[PDB]
């Protein structure tokens, strides 16, 4: 139809387009490279090529497709690895024996010949169905059922529904008639990558994430369907938090879309997650590959593919939320994505903005993030599902003045700001508790109240202790601990105990691999109770000394309780809640025995 | 395949600005088509087509643009991308920037032509760096180790001995598994690519490789500073293509030393400026990240083949910083960062490697009970913490006085002194066995009492705190 | 001992040089024989490719 | 003694490198002999006078189709000029048959010396801005360059 005129980098200007709408995917050259339109100037239209452009001719034919960037949905989408343009990577590696990814490969996103079992949900002939109604369920794999729903833009009366049995995506499982005309439906569902899936109404989240790590789940919580941002740090961050959110989280499934990251790290993730025998069910050890999905696009991948990867990832989140699961999507991208925007904007000769980033960066980041949030689904039955966006930010080497960082913090609700100083000190969870925040602390009031009606007060006391210690650290840096009084000394002792016991976690051992909420809240209550009792004791002033003398008395003649407090982190979760709860209650009773026995003889 | 067509030859050189000749009235112009330019004098240069637009086409020239005239300068479109010839004979030879042999020998007889920027590897076919290579340098071996298929860029500044430590690594690199490892395939078949190097550095590397007896193994692609600037943007790609052919299609472990990546960022800047493109940070091209990804992500073990590619691209910060766009992007992409600090050099320690800024993402995979002592991770994580806390203590004592320090403060200061002197320093020709390095690290650690060793677990303490 | 060691090293170096020369001569002979054997077929293939035109 | 033995090892390595470089140079010399023999055969091909005309017609057709220019100016050697003058409008008719275009206004004068030409034609366009060098010596050294890996694969032993 149309022919190439100009080829500069990944930007191709093809004349003769005429009626070629924006973002209407076109296919370029004899090799048939995918490609999306980015600008128009008349009979010619700019194209992004999503692939290497070396070898393009002049007057090399370009074919239009009239369809915007679309990802193919349906069964088998779970547990696969897709390129940014949604090509099945394993399918390419097997179908073609070559270990490389050939230029311009045309493989269907989902296999069209695998036999899938069909279980209709009691839909009768002549019945009325509507957009997103859940007419059949397919067990894509054990422990993860896949409901099949009509597309949001579909309705009609059920003239024919296929019976239960083995079906393939090429078959018509359902028929509808509407407005005097009939339409057919298969198990596939193509959807534009942008234009988020429709929602009956959004909702305000109440359930917390309750992730494995103690700091995240206790100090700076996140809600299901929430929105987070970590500064994409390594050793910590992109590895430990990713593992916690994948294999040790209450989200019903995972969608890892980390693009623009190192190839070795991607290979390590893609080789470690295959085993990954997380106990997601109550008593089953099913591998999480039956639960997750990768949209990996390495750094060497074409620059124009980053946005496609991000949007396909968030679109896949939407399909699952629509079925009902509480998906949680983690994006190691959005640090390379800003670079991708800079590259395309500069090549498209757009006028730059503050710090050289395109002026519309905030708009794109908003249009991405605001697709989160738990949502009341379409169709029948009534249902609910959520999508969580735990994205990535520039590593802690640049201040928050970074335009990507400022744009994220202008939208993101929970900031797990990792600090590089903690990473130097080898504190592995590495969350800086002074700069992090969670605006969800108010909505979680009901859950905290019902779980433990006194957790809010102990959390506030812990925050006050940490802030007081960080405040007088500067004073100590000038004068020293010589002038520190009893209250200051006990506050610093409790802060050090909290820092090394509570806020740390190894995550490479059963002690800290996954800390349940009850164990974390019990540690917090124990530490805060010790702090309060010690402060009351040093305020009593009995024995004519009290004060720091009583502090030394409780640190020497009562230090076994202190050692048990600092070793409480090692309570093995495998022992079960009825055992660990009893152990912590006994430790609390022993602590209450102290500061009363210590007050018996008036110090 | 059926019949060929002899390449067209033009003369319509309507514009020559800097390293770019702007052809005109051309037909069928490929993108990245390699062109041959025959000047009026008869000398032949070789160029590349950076951009095609209508009948026009913009051609950069590698060997410079010092003689082109609008009348006589003939340009010929080979109608293909760059293809460096490759063969097993490419081992043990030294080459120019663009691949022309400079060893006074004959040109390569090719086994095949492999297009530069080789075919992308499907991530579903890569494997994480499994085995560890012994770097000889103790600081690298104990913290920030290197596994086969890793991308460790050495961050340095002008004047620091980054070239010397690179040569030491080249001479000392070897396997570690149970200390057991002819090994001709185990021989790392180093491919050295130098861009923008002072002739003294090139002579140094040449002499070191010749003396170490590796002259039958190593391979050198040189782009000296006096050599044309543009060839610096092709030399590392040629080196990586040669490494890929020597490793994946020939089953040899391969090690690559890219030198002065800042001298490659400079070429990117020159090319981008010559095209009047939109600049990025500090005027660097907006797509420098894409180019650096393309030049780094071509290393790593592959599942279907026994080969491997492990590259150590050394880097020179302009004003000894990290916020500069090139080291920043390299840190973003590469899986490691070895830091050579001016402070250590001012204190006269031959390896100035600052162990605190250092980092290796794949460190947790190379180490392990199957190939290392079980305490390796503990030992590293404790030395790092004590060094960092001791540095804080020294900073505090710099203002509060040596008298105001406590006993723990004095212990930390003594640990810092013996760590920076006895541990970090190593001979310019003497290696250290990984177990010997761990023994030295344990001697350093045992200064502190058992109570202060918070990171080390008691199980490893019982087997090692006494020895 | 040192004089004996240097004399033995010189003898070993001479032996290695002679072995290298013999191996080089053998390699040159093999390559010349192969080239002589295959030259006519190579030239025929080259001319066949050169002397054909399509359209 | 250590540096003496190190220098002896370095000398042994240098001797090994010299031997392998001599082997590689002999390989390149044999390749050069192959190229010389191919050039001799290509020159011998010019002896024909019937299929030679057909080959010249094919070459001129290919070149004119590659240029697709309104007015070329072909240049041929003084030897066998009669053959080109005879084929003349046959090439124009073939090109006009290839696509619905008016027959080019070819022009044929200066000729390069025989050994420089060794058959083939140089077509080019008006003002000589665009040049197509279909000489037999030009077809060679391109086929040679492409088939060289096949040559090495043929030189197993």
């Amino acid at each position: 139809y149309g022919y190439v005129r100009k080829v500069s980098g990944p930007v191709v200007i093809a004349d003769g387009m005429n009626g070629a709408a924006m973002y209407e995917l076109v296919r370029v050259g004899h090799d048939n490279l995918i490609g999306e339109i980015i600008r128009l100037e008349g009979d010619s239209a700019t194209i992004q090529v999503y692939e290497e452009t070396a070898g393009l001719m002049v007057n090399d034919p370009v074919l239009r497709t009239h369809k915007p960037l679309s990802v193919e949905l349906g069964p088998g989408i779970l547990g696969n690895i897709f390129d940014g343009i949604q090509r099945p990577l394993k399918t390419i590696a097997i179908r073609s024996g070559d270990v490389y990814i050939p230029r311009g490969v045309s493989v269907p996103a989902l296999d069209k010949d695998t036999l899938w079992e069909f279980q209709p949900k009691k839909i009768g002939e002549g019945d009325l169905l509507t957009g997103g109604d859940l007419y059949a369920t397919v067990f894509e794999n054990s422990l993860m059922q896949h409901h099949v729903a009509l597309p949001p833009d579909a309705m009609g009366k059920v003239t024919y529904v296929a019976p239960a049995g083995q079906y393939s995506l090429k078959d018509t499982v359902l028929e509808l008639e509407f407005q005097g005309v009939k339409k057919s439906f298969t198990m596939l569902q193509a959807w534009p990558v942008r234009t988020p899936r429709p929602v009956s109404s959004k909702l305000a989240a109440d359930t917390p994430l309750l992730t494995g790590q103690r700091v995240l789940d206790a100090l700076f919580p996140s809600v299901l369907g929430g929105t987070c941002a970590i500064p994409g740090a390594f050793g910590c961050g992109k590895t430990v938090i990713s593992q916690a959110l994948s294999k040790y989280s209450n989200s019903d499934t995972v969608v890892y879309v980390g693009c623009g990251e190192r190839g070795n790290e991607m290979a390590e993730v893609l080789m470690d997650f295959p085993q990954l025998t997380m106990t997601l069910p109550d008593g089953r050890e099913e591998s999480v590959m039956k639960r997750t999905t990768l949209v990996a696009n390495t750094s060497n991948m074409p620059v124009a593919a980053r946005e496609a990867s991000i949007y396909t990832g968030i679109t896949i989140a939407e399909y699952f939320r629509d079925m009902g699961y509480n998906v949680s999507m983690m994006a190691d991208s959005t640090s390379r994505w800003a670079e991708a925007l800079r590259e395309i904007s500069g090549r498209l000769a757009e006028m730059p903005a503050d710090s050289g980033y395109p002026a519309y960066l905030a708009a794109r980041l908003a249009s991405f993030y605001e697709r989160a949030g738990k949502v009341k689904c379409l169709g029948g039955p009534e249902r609910t599902g959520s999508v969580t966006i735990v994205g990535a930010v520039s590593p802690p080497g640049g201040d928050f003045s970074d335009p990507v960082t400022s744009a994220t913090l202008s939208i993101v609700q929970v900031f797990w700001g990792l600090d590089k100083k903690l990473a130097q000190r080898k504190h592995f969870p590495s969350v800086n508790w002074l700069i992090s925040y969670s605006k969800y602390s108010t909505a979680l009031e009901s859950f905290y109240e019902q779980f433990d009606p006194d957790f809010i007060n102990i959390r506030t006391k812990a925050r006050e202790v940490l802030q007081r210690e960080d405040d007088l650290n500067e004073i100590v840096q000038l004068v020293g601990k010589d002038a520190l009084a009893e209250g200051d000394k006990i506050t610093l002792e409790t802060a050090k105990l909290l820092r090394e016991d509570y806020l740390a976690q190894n995550a490479f051992t059963p002690y800290d691999k996954f800390c349940p909420f009850y164990k974390s809240v019990w540690m917090m209550r124990n530490i805060i109770h010790f702090y309060n009792l010690a402060n009351q004791a040093v305020e009593k002033g009995a024995g004519m000394d009290g004060q720091k003398i009583t502090y030394t008395l409780i640190k020497h003649r009562l230090g076994d309780l202190f050692y048990r407090l600092v070793s409480q982190k090692f309570e093995d979760p495998a022992e079960g809640e009825p055992a660990l709860v009893a152990k912590f209650k006994k430790l609390h009773e022993d602590l209450t025995a102290g500061f009363r026995a210590l007050e018996d003889e008036t110090r | 395949e059926g019949t060929l067509e002899v390449a067209m030859e033009y003369r319509t050189v309507t514009g020559v600005a800097g390293p770019l000749v702007i052809l005109d009235k051309v037909k069928g112009p490929k993108y990245y088509e390699i062109v041959n330019i025959r000047l009026g004098d008869g000398t032949m240069r070789r160029g590349q087509v950076l951009e095609v637009d209508g009948e026009k086409a913009v051609v950069q020239v590698f060997e410079g643009t010092s003689g082109i005239d609008n009348k006589f300068t003939t340009v010929q479109f080979t109608g293909e991308v760059l293809k460096t010839p490759v063969s097993l004979d490419m081992l043990g030879r030294i080459f120019n920037g663009s691949g022309k042999p400079i060893d006074n020998g004959p040109p390569i007889l090719p086994e095949a032509y492999l297009d530069i920027s080789g075919s992308s590897i499907n991530p579903s076919e890569r494997t994480y760096p499994e085995e560890m290579i012994q770097t000889g340098i103790s600081t690298i071996d104990v913290m920030n180790s290197i596994a086969r298929g890793q991308k460790i860029p050495l961050f340095s500044a002008a004047g620091l001995p980054h070239n010397e430590i690179a040569a030491q690594i080249c001479r000392q690199a070897g396997l570690v598994k149970r200390l057991e490892k002819d090994g001709e395939e185990d021989n790392f078949a180093i491919v050295f690519a130098a861009m923008g190097v002072n002739m003294e550095t090139a002579q140094f590397f040449k002499r070191d490789f010749e003396e170490n007896g590796s002259m039958e193994r190593v391979t050198l692609f040189l782009n000296l500073a006096n050599d044309p600037t543009i060839e610096r943007i092709i030399t590392p790609r040629i080196a990586l293509t040669t490494a890929e052919y020597l490793a994946y299609e020939c089953g040899k472990h391969v090690l690559v030393i890219l030198t002065d990546m800042s001298s490659y960022a400079d070429a990117l800047r020159e090319v981008s400026a010559a095209r009047e493109e939109v600049p990025g940070r500090r005027g660097y091209p907006g797509y420098m990240y894409t180019d650096l990804a393309q030049i780094y992500e071509r290393a790593g073990r592959i599942e279907g083949r026994k080969g491997s590619i492990t590259q150590i691209p050394i880097l020179t910060m302009p004003n000894d910083d990290i916020t500069h766009p090139t080291p920043d992007l390299t840190g973003y992409i590469t899986e490691g960062q070895i830091y050579i600090d001016r402070q250590l050099q001012n204190r006269q320690i031959y390896p100035p490697i600052n162990v605190l800024p250092s980092l290796s993402r794949l460190m947790k995979s190379a180490i392990g009970e199957g190939m290392t002592r079980r305490d390796h991770s503990d030992v590293s994580n404790q030395l790092y913490a004590n060094y960092a806390i001791g540095k804080d203590v020294q900073a505090m004592k710099a203002v509060v006085g040596e008298e105001a320090l406590s006993s723990e403060d004095l212990l930390y200061l003594e640990f810092l002194d013996k760590f920076e002197r006895k541990f970090v320093a190593q001979g310019a020709y003497d290696s250290r066995n990984i177990f010997q390095s761990l023994d030295l690290a344990w001697t350093l650690l045992r200064i502190f009492p058992r109570e202060l060793l918070h990171r080390i677990p008691g199980k490893t303490l019982d087997q090692y705190y006494s020895r | 001992e040192f004089q004996r060691k240097l004399a033995e090293s010189s003898g070993d170096s001479g032996a290695n040089v002679k072995r290298l020369e013999q191996e080089t001569e053998v390699k040159i002979h093999h390559l010349n024989a192969g080239a002589e054997k295959i030259q006519y077929d190579v030239v025929q293939m080259l001319l066949k490719h050169v002397t054909t035109v399509k359209n | 003694e250590k540096q003496v033995e190190i220098r002896k090892k370095i000398e042994y390595s240098m001797q090994l490198n010299a031997s392998r470089i001599k082997v590689l140079q002999a390989q390149d010399d044999l390749v050069s002999n192959m190229m010389e023999a191919a050039s001799k055969e290509v020159l011998n091909v010019s002896r024909d006078h019937n299929s030679y005309k057909k080959l010249l017609k094919g070459l001129i057709v290919q070149s004119l189709l590659r240029l697709k220019e309104p007015a070329v100016l072909l240049r041929c050697r003084k030897d066998d000029h009669h053959l080109v003058e005879s084929v003349l409008e046959s090439a124009k008719e073939e090109y006009a048959q290839k696509l619905q275009v008016h027959p080019p206004e070819i022009i044929v004068h200066h000729n390069a010396h025989g050994p420089s030409c060794s058959g083939g034609v140089v077509v080019a366009s008006r003002d000589g801005k665009i040049v197509c060098e279909n000489t037999l010596d030009a077809r060679l050294d391109v086929v040679f360059r492409k088939k060289l890996p096949e040559i090495r694969k043929q030189l197993v032993s």
